[PDB]
């Protein structure tokens, strides 16, 4: 992921 | 050491403006007057419902230290539809950077945050403003239609600034792409011909600009500090640029070719979070017409004589050669906690030996930690790495410290006597100070 | 008087041209009364991790009664400071970071002291459990500021200088840096004191993150043991800051988290086997020659000390001191222990 929110848009 | 630190004139901005947190040189030429340009990025202006928009300064020399702001935007925010403002100008920073041509004067708002056409949204996209002596246009790069975290959302675009000698502008947003960084470049011919108040994403045919790399070069910053020089013996000035959080934060310089963009020469840090790439400069010190490489590493850590590690921080002097290298030297600092390298100012020929001089400052130094400036001369064999000249910060500490040599630039005669002054900003204390250099015209 | 670090006091006298040297003993005790306080990384990337946090309260407590006279802990987060470009201040966006995604997220914070170093094992359990996500958007995180934070409160966190400190820090990413501030505004260079006023670090928006050196000059003042707890390929990134950070661990958490109280008990075990000292030569003209004899008999430099120390056994540090020239004190510390040589130190010009 990218971003620190990327793991939730995963 | 011909630096006059008796009689420097002083300059004073609004209180907490940071008055001194970017300074140049205005030369129109085609007025034979000399100016001083000051940014106060969080000065309070008269835009309509914008507060700590920020400024630029133009400040007189002759027998008089009025500073007047230069009125690149009067404007409020605009509005993307009824009860929908377009953009935020409040607490944008602008005046962080400030460049000057010869009568042109580039200044930027990193800050500057808009709200896409797509959705509501608070991009920190940054903002430029490029005034041509008549005209003044706005340049805003980064503000697109595919903008994003992901894109250029938050590209903060003239972040760091400069001007290529061909009369092109060269901008890093060190946000874009996650935080990749980004450099773009476009001709001012083109900026102001291509420029239309109405059109929120104005696109640029000759721009040149660095693209998107894989994910692991996130957070890399590339854009936090930029330079220009000639580099591979073509004439045309290429792109030096700061990257202080890649490889693992080692950090990074990169070179590319102003005609392309193209990627020429890389530097990288040999310690880590040392921040190699705050701080970036080009300028032929040991006078063979090749530009040499300087670079500020403000954090680096020195092995003490007990083994301990002590942050005086770090300059690295590369002088180019014409087999298409470098040779490079260590500068260390003088002083823990004081941020040698922070500034790296170019000062030409400061007394006229035949061979250029460069200053580097060290914010936090000195007495009561007021903030010290170095001058090193230039020779032939390279820089002297024995300071021949001290500059100490006069004022004393407000509720932040002085920061004095945060900002600086040289390389210009402002007194028409013969040899180069210097001017130092201080926006700790809201101070701008020029030293003029004695004879030894 | 010390316990560990025999002679406390040490007066020399010395002249110019004249050297003089002393032997300086460390002799670790058999068990510590132990301080730990977890410092949590809270961001949108721990989700999978916060929940693994029930099962380091009585486990670890039972854990570590065999090799702590007493045990305590405290508990802690962070995720960033709450400023472009780091959060979106979007207003739907600003307190609910994770409103897109649709989950609970809490507001975002720069650090916030939750509970107190404390032996009622219940309290650790229970505040842990309580405890949510909360969300920014870029993946490096503020964990030194709040690390610095953490280390300089004394009285807010409830270190006891008769206990042997160990601060944990869990996380996934990198952190950031002192200069990532600028892209914020912030240009104001961290101070190092505290400012925890209703248990949240309140300055956190208003100066930068502290740099390397000035984190290890506050852990060590404060005898702050650090242990890095880090899940990702990251964790290189921490232990390569090791030789940059004297006295601190870092610790690979697994994928599922099921090692974390292991990995306490491990870099707790390499803590008390290390012996290192340093010297705080504040003293003009006067420079000191350490070198650590250590049990085995090697000659180590000092500055490195040396390792498989136990309690029944003291390391020797053969301490010479020169002087060069003249115009006081010098402090020899080991760091991580309670206890400092102060070498006062006369002299006639
Ligand atoms: C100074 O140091 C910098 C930093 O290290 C360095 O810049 C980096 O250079 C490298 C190489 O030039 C860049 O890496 C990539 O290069 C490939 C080239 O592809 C060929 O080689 C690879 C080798 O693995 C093969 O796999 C491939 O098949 C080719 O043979 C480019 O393709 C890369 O761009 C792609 O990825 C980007 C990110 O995903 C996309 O934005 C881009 O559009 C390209 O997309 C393509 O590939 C994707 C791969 O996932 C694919 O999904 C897409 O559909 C599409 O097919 C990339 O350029 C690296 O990016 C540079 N980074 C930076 C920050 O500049 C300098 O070269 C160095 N300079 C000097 C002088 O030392
Ligand atoms: C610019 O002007 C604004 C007011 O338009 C000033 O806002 C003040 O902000 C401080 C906190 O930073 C508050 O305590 C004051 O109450 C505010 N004043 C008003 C009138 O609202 C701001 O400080 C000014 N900034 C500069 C750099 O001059
Ligand atoms: C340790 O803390 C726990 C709670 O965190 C205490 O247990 C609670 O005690 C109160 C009475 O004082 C009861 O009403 C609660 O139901 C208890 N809760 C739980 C979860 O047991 C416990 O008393 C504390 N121990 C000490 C020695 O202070
Ligand atoms: C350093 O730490 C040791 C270990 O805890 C301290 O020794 C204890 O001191 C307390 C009082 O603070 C006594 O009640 C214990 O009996 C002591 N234990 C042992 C095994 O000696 C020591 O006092 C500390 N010294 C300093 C200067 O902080
Ligand atoms: C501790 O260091 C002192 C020096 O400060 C050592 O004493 C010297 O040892 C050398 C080598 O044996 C002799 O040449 C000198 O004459 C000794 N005296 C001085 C004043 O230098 C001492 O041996 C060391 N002790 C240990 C255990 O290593
Ligand atoms: C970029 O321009 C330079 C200078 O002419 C040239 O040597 C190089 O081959 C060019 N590279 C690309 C990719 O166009
Ligand atoms: C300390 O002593 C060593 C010899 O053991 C010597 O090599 C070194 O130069 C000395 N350093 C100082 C600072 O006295
Ligand atoms: C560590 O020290 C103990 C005690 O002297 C000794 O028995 C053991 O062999 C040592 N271990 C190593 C690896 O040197
Ligand atoms: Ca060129
Ligand atoms: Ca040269
Ligand atoms: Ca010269
Ligand atoms: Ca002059
Ligand atoms: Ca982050
Ligand atoms: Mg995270």
């Amino acid at each position: 992921g990218r971003g620190d929110l990327g793991r939730l848009k995963k | 050491f011909n630096l006059d630190v008796d009689s420097p004139a002083e300059y004073s901005g609004p209180e907490g403006s940071y008055f001194g947190f970017a300074v140049d040189f205005f030369v129109p030429s085609a007025s034979s007057r000399m100016f001083l340009l000051v940014g106060a990025p969080k000065a309070n202006t008269t835009q309509p419902g914008i507060v700590e928009g920020g400024q630029v300064l133009k400040c007189d020399w002759s027998s008089t230290r009025r500073c007047q702001p230069i009125e690149f935007d009067a404007t409020g925010n605009r509005d993307y539809a009824k009860d929908d403002p377009l953009e935020f100008k409040s607490h944008q920073w602008f005046g962080a950077s400030v460049r000057s041509k010869q009568d042109k004067i580039l200044a930027c708002a990193p800050l500057y945050h808009w709200r896409t056409e797509m959705k509501q949204e608070r991009e920190p996209v940054g903002t430029c403003f490029l005034q041509d002596g008549t005209k003044t246009v706005e340049y805003a790069p980064c503000r697109s239609q595919d903008i994003d975290a992901d894109g250029q959302g938050f590209c903060q675009g003239g972040f760091s600034i400069d001007f290529t000698k061909a009369d092109r502008v060269l901008l890093g947003g060190p946000g874009s792409f996650y935080w990749q960084g980004q450099l773009i470049s476009d001709q001012v011919a083109e900026i102001v011909s291509k420029y239309d108040p109405n059109v929120y994403s104005i696109k640029y045919n000759n721009q040149l600009a660095t693209r998107t790399a894989q994910a692991i070069f996130d957070d890399s910053y590339l854009g936090y500090s930029v330079a220009v020089g000639d580099f591979n013996g073509d004439g045309i000035d290429d792109f030096v640029s700061g990257v202080p959080r890649a490889a693992r934060t080692l950090g990074m310089v990169y070179i590319y070719d102003g005609k392309n963009m193209s990627s020429l020469y890389n530097f990288t840090g040999e310690q880590m979070a040392a921040y190699f790439g705050f701080s970036v400069a080009a300028t032929d010190i040991n006078g063979d017409d090749y530009a040499d490489v300087f670079i500020g590493a403000p954090l680096f850590m020195d092995r003490g004589s007990d083994g301990k590690l002590q942050e005086v921080g770090q300059v690295s002097v590369s002088l180019q050669r014409a087999s298409g290298d470098f040779q490079t030297t260590k500068l260390n600092g003088f002083e823990v906690f004081a941020r040698f390298g922070s500034a790296i100012a170019p000062l030409g020929d400061l007394d006229q030996d035949g061979f250029n001089d460069i200053a580097i400052a060290a914010p936090y130094g000195g007495e009561d930690k007021k903030g010290i400036v170095y001058i090193f001369n230039g020779r032939s064999t390279g820089l002297n790495a024995v300071p021949s000249q001290i500059l100490e910060g006069q004022w004393a500490a407000r509720s932040m410290p002085p920061s004095f040599g945060y900002s600086m630039k040289g390389a210009t005669d402002i007194d028409k006597n013969g040899y180069p002054d210097l001017i130092v900003g201080a926006f700790g204390v809201d101070r701008a100070i020029l030293y003029r250099a004695r004879p030894v015209g | 008087i010390n316990t560990q670090v025999t002679p406390g006091e040490v007066s020399i006298q010395l002249r110019p041209g004249a050297e003089a040297n002393f032997m300086l003993k460390v002799h670790p005790l058999k068990k510590y009364p132990v301080d730990l306080y977890y410092l949590v990384d809270v961001s949108a990337s721990m989700h999978n991790n916060i929940e693994k946090l029930n099962s380091v309260g009585n486990d670890l407590s039972r854990k570590m009664a065999f090799f702590s006279r007493d045990f305590r802990l405290g508990f802690g987060s962070y995720v960033d400071k709450t400023v472009s470009p780091y959060i979106s201040i979007h207003p739907e966006r600003i307190h609910n970071q994770c409103s897109d995604y649709n989950l609970d997220c809490m507001p975002p914070h720069g650090y916030i002291h939750v509970l107190s170093l404390t032996e009622n094992i219940t309290e650790f359990e229970k505040a842990v459990h309580r405890q949510k996500i909360s969300g920014n958007i870029d993946t490096p995180e503020g964990g030194f500021d709040a690390m610095l934070q953490a280390a300089v409160c004394e009285s807010h966190i409830g270190w006891r200088k008769e206990a042997k400190r160990l601060l944990l820090v869990m996380t996934d990413q990198t952190s950031h840096l002192a200069l990532d501030s600028k892209l914020a505004g912030i240009v104001v260079p961290n101070d190092g004191n505290c400012h925890l006023k209703n248990n949240v670090y309140v300055k956190s928006t208003t100066m930068e993150h502290p740099s390397l050196g000035q984190l290890s000059e506050k852990l060590i003042d404060n005898n702050i043991n650090v242990i890095f707890a880090v899940q990702g390929k990251q964790f290189h990134w921490y232990k390569d800051l090791l030789p940059l950070l004297p006295g601190t661990i870092a610790g690979e958490i697994e994928s599922k988290a099921a090692n974390l109280n292991n990995l306490v008990v491990e870099a707790y075990q390499k803590l008390i086997s290390e012996v290192k000292v340093q010297v705080e030569n504040q003293v003009q003209g006067i420079y000191f020659n350490i070198t650590a004899i250590c049990p085995d008999g090697s000659r180590k430099p000092g500055m490195e000390g040396c390792r498989n120390v136990t309690s029944n056994d003291e390391v020797l540090f053969n301490v010479t001191v020169t002087m060069k020239k003249c115009d006081n004190y010098a402090i020899i510390k080991p760091i991580g222990f309670n206890e400092t040589a102060k070498i006062h130190i006369h002299r006639n010009c």
